């Protein structure tokens, strides 16, 4: 006996969307499950979640601008850590607002 | 006892070795330099990191000497008629092998280095093929040594 | 002067003992299998290449040569 | 301050490797009397008498290594002194 | 303190130190000479005085002597046999190492008594270090015994004269003049044997003291 | 045989480097022996690295 | 099949046999430990030099190569084209003027001369560890340092092709495909072994077959293989190896 490639197989998944937000958050926290696309013929922008996509984009742009400001302020970062501190509220939207 | 015109072939081999080796290294430096000039306008920060083929041309150069110093040290003012033709063959073989390896390494390096200026990550296969062209020169040095063995 | 049976015997027992005893003394673990494989592999490659290395000087078919300064020097050297 | 560690770490490692190399080499020249197995070339032409002058010449050859070894100690000292400046 | 000075450990350790600094020191500077003559049939070509010197590390294998060949006025060089610097070099080099370690141990005894009486752990280190040194002393004593016996029936003039290629012809008579003196060899092996047995005694005392 | 070739080439290039740098540094006088060893050995180090 | 666990070792030792220098291996291991002991200090640092990023990404590979280069340098008994007196000389050619019929022709004359292994009192057994330094001091050392290293590299490659072949049979065990094994794998192993096993056994036998007293009528090194493939077996000077080998 020796070590071959590992073992894994497709298993379906039912989940209510409201709890699915937190479900996929946790699944990504674990990092140990693949993902795939089940609706290939539809366009990426036709998935209708592009609203979340471009609001992510605009927070990204705002954060880039304040990053440039801080680089002009020449204030170094400290990296306190605590990597798992990303919660799941809708309060993030008006916080970034 | 021996016939005259003994050292002629030995010295001729010694000269031809370096002449052809230097000529190959010259063409290598040619192609490399013009390639760096070609790419540098848009990627000024890759210029130091894109300096591979020239030092490889210098490795064909250090090969030139290892063979030049060997043939020079073996040279004396007396030959048994066996080392004369031997030295000539060694010099011709090593010189032209350096020439051909320099030609290959130069043009392929120019093409590759001036091509990676757009796509960064393909850069490694350039060194792969380049140093295969270098192992060609290594084979040249091999035959030089086995020829000086006798 | 030197022997061949004594050196070949001592080193083959050394490396064979290393290889055979390798797997057993390791405690149970997930790193155990890979360690066993690399230990047996290094044992075998080292041992075979050592066999050819020691055979390199066995039953010579030709006698080396030397210089004349080397003649007198080696004559007045060891032994 | 002057002569920062960026341009002196190379000097430190070079001096360390050089002192160890030179000390071992001098040990080989002295103790082994420079057997041909470790050192073929010499500096003389006439050996009419015997090995005593060869041994003496190898003794002074082994002596010649100490000066360079101490020089490398001195270079390492200067390099480390420059590194200590910050 | 004086209590440990009166304790056998300090006196005993100092005793082995003085025995060693006598023994290996004398071993490192021994020397001697033996004399020979090859009084061939012709007085003009005969040899009456030959000197050959032996000295530390006792590498008899490259010792030699140049004597007239007695054939038409020639001369030949002949080299003795026997390589004894392996065992001897091992013994003296490791004896120097043991001397340095003895200096360190004595320094720890006299200056670091407080760090010596803590946890009774360093005594164990000293114990197995001395045990390795004692095993070494035994094996090197055996090697030196075999070496000195080999030297004993190697330096005998019968071996070299039967090695003399040109003494087989009539008229080539050759008598040893001054025989070699081997006081150094048996004195030194006696010194080493005393050191070995006394280090064994030290080991036993340390085994009885570390409790 | 190309592994053998690389090993051969390495051995001979190291030998010629030794004969070119270290062997030429051999003279009786200590005045230059203890001084020029600096630059000859620095050259050896740079060439090998 | 995952050949990676075996590759863990199979890479560094080839790197080492190619890289035949002890001291260079010491320097490589010095660099490797300088990187490894600075693991955390390098994790905190950012790899601005991407070449250094690749170098760090495989330290373990680097230190494996370093250790195996040290090992190869040790067993070669070569270090910057020099060797040190560790074991005995292992030749001990004392009789040259005596037992060998020579007195004096040195200096201007007899500059170079070969010695006869046949004469007794000149052989000191094989050198226990590594190449005998007689080759290091010798002038035509390269002539025969070719031959055994040639054969050595060949032997190595043959062994590797052997177990590499066996791996495919293992693969076919785990797929349960005897269709491609019955008229398949076994013929490959027979075809490969019949030639390379023959070559390696020929060489092991040739090594200890003959001695210095039969040197000037001994078999060649490789020409007999060429004759074997040529189908031509003249009896003139047939250097017979074992009885009935035809």
């Amino acid at each position: 006996e020796l070590f071959r490639s590992e073992e894994m197989t497709l298993a379906q998944l039912f989940l209510q969307s409201e709890a699915a937000y937190c479900c996929v958050s946790e699944l990504g926290e674990l990092g140990k499950v693949q993902f795939r696309d089940l609706n290939p013929d539809v366009n990426v922008f036709q998935r209708k979640f592009v609203n979340e996509v471009r609001r992510c984009e605009e927070m990204d742009r705002k954060l880039r601008f304040v990053e440039k400001e801080i680089r002009k302020a020449n204030i170094p970062i400290m990296d306190t850590g605590e990597n798992p501190e990303v919660p799941f509220p809708r309060d993030m939207i008006d916080l970034e607002a | 006892n021996n016939p005259e015109y003994s050292s002629f072939f030995g010295v001729m081999g010694a000269s031809s070795a370096m002449v052809f080796s230097a000529m190959g290294a010259a063409y290598g430096t040619a192609k490399s330099g013009t390639g760096i000039a070609a790419m540098s306008v848009m990627r000024p920060e890759l210029i130091m990191k894109s300096i591979i083929p020239v030092v490889m041309a210098g490795i064909i150069a250090i090969y030139g000497l290892v063979v030049a110093v060997l043939i020079a040290n073996s040279l004396t003012d007396g030959i048994t008629l066996y080392r004369s033709f031997l030295q000539l063959g060694a010099g011709l073989s090593v010189g032209l092998s350096g020439l051909a390896a320099g030609f290959a390494i130069g043009i392929v390096g120019d093409a590759g280095v001036r091509g990676t200026a757009q796509q960064p990550r393909l850069f490694v296969g350039m060194i792969l093929i380049l140093i295969f062209a270098e192992v060609l020169g290594l084979y040249g040095l091999i035959v030089a040594l086995i020829l000086s063995t006798k | 002067a030197h022997s061949f049976a004594l050196p070949v015997i001592i080193f083959t027992t050394f490396w064979g003992l290393i290889g055979i005893a390798g797997p057993w003394f390791v405690p149970k673990g997930p790193n155990r299998g890979v360690i066993i494989t690399m230990l047996v592999a290094t044992a075998v490659c080292c041992y075979l290449f050592w066999l050819i290395a020691i055979l390199a000087q066995l039953n010579p078919l030709f006698g080396p040569q030397l210089k004349n300064e080397t003649i007198w020097y080696v004559r007045f050297l060891w032994e | 301050l002057c002569c920062g560690p960026k341009l002196a770490a190379c000097g430190i490692v070079l001096s360390a490797w050089g002192v160890i190399m030179l000390i071992m080499l001098g040990i080989f020249f002295n103790v082994h009397s420079a057997v041909l197995i470790e050192d073929v070339p010499f500096t003389e032409k006439d050996f009419e008498n015997g090995p005593q002058n060869i041994y003496n010449l190898y003794e002074q050859v082994s002596y010649n290594c100490f000066i360079a070894a101490g020089l490398y100690l001195l270079l390492g000292g200067f390099s480390f002194c420059q590194v200590r400046l910050n | 303190q004086f209590r440990v000075v009166k304790e056998p450990l300090g006196f005993v350790k100092v005793l082995q130190w003085v025995f060693a600094i006598f023994a290996f020191a004398t071993c490192g500077s021994y020397t001697g000479e033996l004399r020979l003559s090859v009084e061939c049939a012709n007085k003009t070509e005969s040899a009456l005085n030959i000197e050959v010197e032996f000295e530390y590390p006792f590498r008899l294998h490259q010792v030699y002597f140049d004597a007239p060949s007695c054939v038409k006025g020639g001369t030949t060089k002949i080299f003795l046999v026997g390589d004894y610097s392996s065992s001897a070099e091992f013994f003296v080099t490791v004896a120097v190492f043991a001397f340095l370690y003895s200096m360190g141990a004595l320094a720890t005894y006299i200056f670091l008594q407080n760090k010596y009486r803590e946890n009774n752990k360093g005594p164990m280190m000293d114990f197995l270090a001395t045990a390795v040194f004692a095993f070494m002393w035994l094996v090197s004593s055996s090697a030196w015994a075999k070496g000195l016996s080999d030297v004993k029936m190697a330096t005998d003039p019968e071996n070299i004269i039967k090695e003399m290629p040109m003494c087989r012809q009539t008229g080539n008579t050759c008598k040893e003049l001054r025989d070699p003196v081997t006081s150094g060899l048996n004195t030194s092996v006696v010194f080493g044997f005393l050191n070995l047995v006394l280090w064994v005694g030290n080991l036993w005392f340390v085994f009885k003291e570390t409790g | 045989l190309r592994l053998w070739a690389l090993s051969l080439a390495h051995a001979q290039l190291s030998e010629v480097l030794w004969t070119m740098v270290i062997h030429i540094g051999l003279h009786v006088r200590s005045l230059a022996g203890g001084l020029g060893l600096f630059f000859i050995f620095a050259a050896f180090a740079t060439l090998t690295v | 099949i995952n050949p990676a666990p075996y590759t863990v070792i199979t890479f560094p030792f080839l790197f080492a046999v190619m890289f035949g220098d002890f001291g260079h291996g010491i320097l490589m291991t010095l660099f490797a430990v300088w990187m490894v002991l600075r693991e955390s200090r390098i994790l905190s640092q950012k790899h601005e030099n991407e070449m250094f990023s690749m170098v760090f990404s495989g330290r373990y590979i680097i230190l494996l190569m370093g250790l195996f280069s040290i090992y190869t340098g040790l067993i070669y008994n070569d270090c910057f084209s020099k060797s040190l007196n560790i074991f005995g000389s292992s030749w001990s050619v004392r009789p040259m003027f005596t037992q060998g019929n020579w007195t004096e022709e040195t200096l201007l004359g007899s500059s170079v001369l070969q010695l006869n292994p046949a004469i007794p009192g000149v052989f000191g057994g094989p050198y226990p560890f590594g190449i005998d330094p007689i080759w290091n001091i010798a002038t035509n050392k390269l002539t025969f340092l070719n031959s055994f290293k040639m054969k050595m590299s060949v032997i190595l490659g043959i062994i590797h092709m052997l177990f590499g072949v066996s791996l495919s049979l293992f693969n076919h065990i785990y797929f349960k495909k005897p269709l491609n094994i019955y008229f398949g794998f076994i013929p490959e192993i027979i075809f490969m072994s019949s030639l390379f096993g023959y070559l390696v056994i020929l060489i092991f036998y040739k090594w200890t077959a003959y001695d210095a007293h039969s040197s000037r009528n001994a078999p060649s090194l490789l020409i007999h293989f060429i004759n074997m493939f040529l189908f031509s077996y003249p009896e003139s000077g047939n250097a017979m190896l074992y009885s009935g080998q035809k």
